[PDB]
């Protein structure tokens, strides 16, 4: 869930931009990692519950995608009434995703109690330049790394050529239920477009926002308090960068596997009906 | 303006049908490839290679026997007027390493076989199917070749990957000679189907599913320029040419009814295939020598039906 995930990762660096101003904590990582195993484990399994007929929907994918190697809309059907049962899984378990997310709350705002000062006018920064420079800063320079916009500018003509395969080649092949189920996943790639795309602009709007802020923060002081807004507001920083590149790898690999999936779909139709 | 154009018909007959035939001139005799696409029960691959003597086509030998199961196959044939080489080899799963088989004759009937072994074909990721071709002559020898087409490019990253054009030296014996077609027309996302090279007086052509006119560019690097026959529903689906001017017919429709054709935008005349609920596809320009050709298509089962064409230039 995706401000559970804004939250995890977010309570994530109020833990952990909280327990490295105290340079003698460098082993507790054993213990908040093994609490991000925890969360793993009760997190991830519960919305595995949800996968033991959600994986079988994935195999039901494979019920679509290959006969060998109407029904649309009246099996359509039994697929949104099964994603009234996808939403219905996560609203019945909604009780295990909360205590979950807001034991994240617990464990993260009971480390956020451990951090301390010698005195409030002026602290370490210790804390964010070890825990941002040393965790999170390569992740800054991996998505810093890559030009995004020019993949969406990739992505984009692959919605744009795959319209124009769908144009022409609609405009010709038409005949049986094919075009139905490309149109499904074509706009499945427009909607993960749409996702894509944002997120992109999450990371140009987003990342400038970590250049701009990321001087305020490690290498210097505060009176207290504004320190810790810094560890509040930069673990919001931290919380939308982690969160939006993991939908962005998650939505990568379904995505460039559906690239071959459907480039093979466009290599896969004259094979068959033998045109002429 | 100045040009006599006598045309005139003649009449086939075939006890059954086959679909896809090839067509050609070989000593000045009227030859066929006959199509048994049915992989059934009753019916295997049967391709019969039948001259029409005077009525109707007479097989002058049979196909199926020396290549056993190999393949689907795609069937490919160079007219030489001494002697033709016919290649099989099947449809596209993992394979490149591709053992296939190589055939001869100077006549009709009497077949000499060859073992031959294409293997790791480089037109994987290519398209191809069956059709007649002809000798050309790039400056050292007269050529033959395999021209695998990319049917779809995501990105237009070069115009050099389109048309793949494997070609030989010694008849087909030895294929060691890749050859680069340019197509300058390259629109994206439009998935170019089923090309169809026929060529045209030590020249190149390439068509499909547009025409292009095609020219020499290096030794092994060519181009196509584009030329326009398209009009409202009036696609193009075979053209020949006399004094290197083009002979049209159409395709009116989506059922090939009745093709049209022009007397090069100066007179015209039409296809008659009734004076019956069937077509007129399959058409086939079949070059004769600079001023004379015949068409033959495919209408109902078993019926092919030739229009002879006599056409020079009285000024």
């Amino acid at each position: 869930i995706i401000p559970h995930y804004t939250f995890l990762d977010y309570y994530k660096h109020l833990s952990y931009n909280s327990i490295y101003h105290k340079s003698s904590t460098y082993g507790k990582c054993i213990a908040v990692d093994a609490f991000i195993k925890k969360i793993n484990e009760t997190y991830d399994k519960v919305k595995s519950k949800c996968n033991d007929i959600k994986n079988d929907l994935i195999a039901t994918i494979k019920k679509l995608e290959h006969p060998y190697d109407r029904t649309f809309k009246k099996m359509m059907d039994e697929y949104n009434t099964k994603k009234k049962k996808l939403i219905k899984c996560i609203k019945n378990h909604e009780n295990d995703f909360n205590k979950i997310c807001m034991d994240m709350k617990n464990y993260g705002t009971n480390l956020f109690e451990q951090l301390s000062c010698y005195n409030n006018n002026f602290c370490n920064t210790n804390g964010i330049r070890y825990h941002y420079d040393e965790y999170i800063h390569k992740l800054i320079l991996s998505v810093k790394s890559k030009n995004l916009n020019k993949d969406l500018s990739d992505m984009t003509n692959i919605l744009q050529q795959s319209e124009l395969l769908l144009t022409n080649l609609n405009k010709k092949m038409g005949s049986y239920i094919y075009i139905d189920t490309i149109k499904f996943i074509h706009k499945e790639m427009k909607h993960i477009f749409n996702r894509i795309e944002y997120h992109t602009k999450i990371i140009n709007d987003k990342t400038k926002i970590i250049q701009d802020k990321i001087k305020l923060n490690i290498w210097r002081t505060f009176q207290k308090d504004e320190l810790l807004k810094r560890i509040l507001d930069m673990s919001n920083e931290y919380s939308l960068f982690i969160t939006s590149d993991h939908l962005r790898q998650m939505l990568y690999n379904t995505f460039y596997s559906k690239e071959k999936h459907l480039n093979n779909i466009f290599h896969h139709l004259i094979y068959v009906l033998q045109m002429k | 303006r100045h040009v006599f154009i006598r045309t005139e018909l003649s009449f086939i007959k075939n006890n059954v049908p086959c679909i896809r035939d090839m067509f050609f001139i070989y000593k000045r005799e009227l030859y066929n490839i006959c199509l048994d696409d049915l992989k059934g029960e009753e019916d295997e691959t049967h391709i019969y290679v039948q001259k029409k003597v005077k009525d109707s086509w007479i097989t002058l030998n049979d196909l199926f026997k020396e290549t056993d199961l190999t393949g689907r196959p795609h069937i490919f044939a160079y007219v030489d007027v001494e002697e033709i080489i016919i290649l099989l080899c099947e449809d596209e799963n993992r394979k490149k390493d591709m053992t296939c088989h190589r055939f001869y004759s100077n006549d009709g009937k009497e077949y000499n076989n060859a073992e031959i072994t294409i293997s790791d074909y480089i037109l994987k990721d290519k398209l191809l199917s069956s059709y007649v071709s002809l000798p050309l002559k790039i400056e050292n020898r007269e050529y033959f070749l395999i021209c695998g087409v990319s049917p779809y490019k995501f990105k237009d990253d070069n115009k050099k990957d389109d048309i793949l054009c494997m070609a030989s030296h010694d008849k087909g014996e030895t294929w060691g000679t890749k050859i680069v077609i340019k197509y300058d027309n390259y629109k994206l996302g439009v998935q170019y189907f089923f090309l169809r090279p026929y060529i045209s007086k030590n020249d190149l052509s390439f068509h499909f599913y547009n025409f292009i006119e095609c020219t020499h560019e290096k030794d092994l690097e060519f181009v196509c320029s584009n030329r326009d026959f398209l009009k409202d529903n009036k696609v193009l689906q075979d053209v020949s040419t006399l004094n290197d001017e083009y002979i049209v017919s159409y395709g009116n429709d989506n059922n090939f009814a009745e093709c049209y054709i022009f007397f090069n935008n100066e007179n015209s005349i039409l296809i008659k295939p009734e004076k019956t609920t069937a077509g007129c596809y399959g058409g086939t320009f079949v070059k004769i020598d600079e001023n004379r050709a015949l068409f033959i298509y495919s209408s109902s089962q078993g019926i092919y039906n030739i229009h002879t064409i006599y056409y020079a230039n009285y000024e």
